[PDB]
């Protein structure tokens, strides 16, 4: 029997089977319904498009995003996203597969129950479990104590974890993530003179970001190299055939993580967030958090991020302090990977929430078996 | 059944966990045959009173006398683990959750049994024995929370007033609280539960800063070496002596009253609940000051028999702590498997 | 300002102070004049235990105000 692992994380959902080292399905967390009724005619009681097919038809559809900040907000839409992942992306009967699911930090109590009611009542799984995204990411690096920085599409989180437990008094949420960066890249490339302003143009910039942006080790130094050399300018072939060139924009976009002001945001950068998070913990565990900063997600996926963070936290931490940033190359799907390891561990078989338990105790059973 | 064997594999397992886990396994497998009704009621009473030695023995003298209806494979591990069980005052986490839950129950109870008439009467006794620098309590007590805020203000009488009383103790002189100033730390955990400890999600409290207190392991005969089953919050309470000065005045002025035992118990009981909930102290950190014979002499002469907050059903709390200990311990088991898997792929 | 601090004996420490000064600052001035350890100190005004972080201004402690000092006994 195979267990399913679904990371409903921010904008992109990662699903697949436990044991595998990669998800089989990744797709946007997007639901659209017809804008006008004339398009439902003769379409067999279908009413909805979910995921990729909803992005292709955004012209004929009104799109809704249920988990833009990692917290589910529309449960009617989230059921359709889950139907789509079980029946269409995975091509599986969820009643045959125990399902490990994933939740943001500081997820409100009501939401864990609702998730559990739907997973059991609507899809009729035999077992289920809920883990915190950042904790699984720690597990995928073989740790149970550290501080994870989880950053995907719409939300960034610094999560101190001690012995498998996310410390609720030090969790910090940053409302600056991948999609805030793709928009800045557009702005600054439009300021050079190449125009990116339509929804189809955003998607182009999202590719140039993922393929050509990196994190400078010293912002000021790299700017100098750019203005005094061409070594770093790179070229990109556009869909029309046009070749645009990318200069200092390649590193000025991910700089917004350490310098959020570039976007009109007065909050602090992902390095000071890490410090601040670590300072809301007992000094008696900080040594362990410093030595185990784990980077996680699609926004952590820029060349040179780990070297940079090491240098920034080294400048905020005490002098005598072993600082280690861990940022695997598979770091984009590190949550999902933690899920697959956990769900395929022998001892976790005893740790599922069973259909029997759900019928006996109701959706609140989630609070007693999933910390 | 397999789960419990995996939980008994925990290195951190304490006397509390064993009692909780073992009774959990005895209650599932045996079911609710009423013959055993009493064993279960009795174990829970022994647990509350921290008589772990009697309960582990009774538990083991029940697993052998019913092995036919039990797994003898599991009884084996229970008996091997038992002689090695300790309790760690700095890490008695399952009990820290139990007492925190019990305190909320004790309050719910006295809220359903109290005309807060005793507390309105105590105000006169407080004003009499209060220091010149304490505020007179003038308002009337209508809520139980106002009754809490009143009794928890008797701490202004501390370090003066209660000194003739504290000085007659032989127990308090073995308090183990370190003078070291460690400041405060953030926490979202209720009661005497520790800040970095794992918790149920419907058992959090809004984040506030809480006191970091350290044990002085050099105190010869220290309370925490003497009562390792008590969780260390702040060692012994000397504000308990302060309640005593006020209580002595009250008993003196209401001796003729026929319902005085009921009333003094309501105060002792709200004080005990409040101290755990507020995180100030653990239960035995307060009860083990009050039970000292010199202070109990004050109650015996007034013919007041304290119940010390003992209720009739600690059942809900006992059960929620079983869920907590299974959770903690398969968690630990699971963490041991993962680590091993990564050490074989490293 | 000139505040007054009163020991359980009744004795009166007179101090020179500013509304700027914190409670931590005040206890230090007591250690300088009387030698009483800051950590041994518990200052009281308006019936309220006085916290170190706040300022004499945050506590309506003005000129000629009288404070009560209690010293802690512990092991
Ligand atoms: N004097 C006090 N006043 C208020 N709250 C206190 C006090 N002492 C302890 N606490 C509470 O104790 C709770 C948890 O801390 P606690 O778990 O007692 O420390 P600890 O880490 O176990 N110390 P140790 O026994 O040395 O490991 C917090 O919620 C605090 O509010």
């Amino acid at each position: 029997i195979a267990a399913l692992v679904i990371d409903n994380g921010s904008g992109m959902c990662k699903a697949g089977f436990a044991g595998d080292d990669a998800p089989r399905a990744v797709f946007p967390s997007i639901v659209g319904r017809p804008r006008h009724q004339g398009v439902m005619v003769g379409m067999g009681q279908k009413d909805s498009y979910v995921g990729d097919e909803a992005q292709s038809k955004r012209g004929i559809l009104t799109l809704k995003y249920p988990i833009e900040h990692g917290i589910v907000t529309n449960w009617d839409d989230m059921e359709k996203i889950w139907h789509h992942t079980f029946y269409n992306e995975l091509r599986v009967a969820p009643e045959e597969h125990p399902v490990l699911l994933t939740e943001a930090p500081l997820n409100p109590k009501a939401n864990r129950e609702k998730m559990t009611q739907i997973m059991f009542e609507t899809f009729n799984t035999p077992a289920m479990y809920v883990a915190i995204q950042a904790v699984l990411s720690l597990y995928a690096s073989g740790r149970t104590t550290g501080i994870v920085m989880d950053s995907g599409d719409g939300v960034t989180h610094t999560v101190p974890i001690y012995e498998g437990y996310a410390l609720p008094h030090a969790i910090l949420r940053l409302d600056l993530a991948g999609r805030d960066l793709t928009d800045y890249l557009m702005k600054i490339l439009t300021e050079r003179g190449y125009s990116f302003t339509t929804t189809a143009e955003r998607e182009i910039v999202r590719d140039i970001k993922e393929k050509l942006c990196y994190v400078a080790l010293d912002f000021e130094q790299e700017m100098a190299t750019a203005a005094s050399s061409s070594s770093l300018e790179k070229s990109y072939e556009l869909p029309d055939g046009q070749v645009i060139t990318i200069g200092n924009e390649r590193f000025r976009c991910p700089e917004a993580l350490f310098q959020p002001s570039f976007l009109g945001m007065e909050s602090c950068g992902i390095h000071e967030t890490t410090f601040n998070s670590i300072m809301k913990c007992d000094v008696d565990i900080r040594k362990d958090l410093y030595a185990n900063t784990v980077l996680s997600g699609g926004t952590t996926m820029y060349p040179g991020i780990a070297d940079r963070m090491q240098k920034e936290i080294t400048a905020l931490a005490p002098s005598t302090m072993k600082i280690k940033i861990i940022a695997p190359p598979e770091r984009k799907y590190s949550v999902w990977i933690g899920g697959s390891i956990l769900a395929s561990l022998s001892t976790f078989q005893q740790m599922w929430i069973s259909k029997q338990e759900y019928d006996e105790s109701g959706p609140s059973i989630v609070h007693r078996k999933c910390f | 059944e397999l789960s419990i064997s995996l939980s008994l594999d925990s290195p951190k397992l304490d006397e509390s966990d064993f009692i909780l886990l073992s009774v959990k396994y005895l209650e599932k497998s045996l079911g609710k045959k009423k013959e055993f009704s009493g064993f279960f009621e009795d174990i829970e009473k022994l647990y509350f009173k921290q008589n772990y030695k009697e309960a582990i023995e009774k538990i083991l003298d029940f697993c052998k006398k019913n092995e036919s209806l039990l797994s003898e494979q599991v009884v084996q591990r229970l008996a091997e683990v038992a002689p090695r069980l300790k309790s760690n005052p700095k890490d008695n986490e399952s009990r820290r959750l139990y007492e925190t839950l019990y305190a909320d129950h004790l309050e719910s109870v006295i809220k359903q049994e109290s005309d807060l008439s005793v507390f309105n009467e105590l105000r006169d006794s407080y004003n009499a024995v209060k220091p010149e620098y304490a505020v007179t309590h003038e308002t009337e007590i209508k809520t139980l929370d106002e009754a809490k805020q009143f009794i928890l203000s008797f701490v202004m009488l501390n370090d003066n007033v209660e000194l003739p009383l504290k000085a007659q103790s032989e127990r308090y002189p073995k308090k183990d609280r370190s003078r070291e100033e460690l400041g405060n730390t953030p926490s979202a955990n209720p009661g005497i539960m520790k800040p970095n400890s794992p918790n149920f999600t419907d058992n959090l409290v809004p984040v506030r800063d809480v006191p970091k207190i350290a044990i002085n392991e050099k105190v010869a005969g220290g309370y925490s070496k003497t009562k390792p089953t008590t969780p260390f919050v702040a060692s012994l309470s000397g504000t308990t002596y302060s309640l005593m000065v006020v209580l002595t005045d009250y008993i003196e002025k209401h001796k003729t009253d026929k319902d005085i035992e009921k009333k003094v118990n309501q105060i002792i009981n709200l004080w005990i609940s409040s101290y755990i909930k507020e995180g100030y102290h653990s239960y035995s950190e307060v009860v083990d000051v009050l039970t000292e014979p010199f202070l109990q002499s004050i109650f015996d002469k007034a013919n007041i028999k304290l119940n010390y907050g003992v209720l009739d059903d600690t059942h809900a709390e006992f059960r929620k702590a079983q869920d907590y200990v299974f959770g903690l311990t398969i968690q630990s088991a699971m963490h041991h498997e993962l680590q091993e898997r990564f050490k074989n792929k490293e | 300002m000139q505040i007054f601090v009163k020991t359980l004996t009744g004795k009166t420490i007179t101090l020179e102070v500013e509304p700027s000064d914190t409670i931590e600052n005040v206890k230090a001035k007591i250690q300088d004049k009387e030698g009483i350890p800051p950590d041994q100190q518990r200052l009281i005004f308006a019936g309220k235990q006085l916290e170190d972080g706040r300022t004499l201004s945050d506590y309506n402690i003005q000129k000629e105000s009288t404070l009560h000092l209690v010293l802690r006994l512990r092991g």
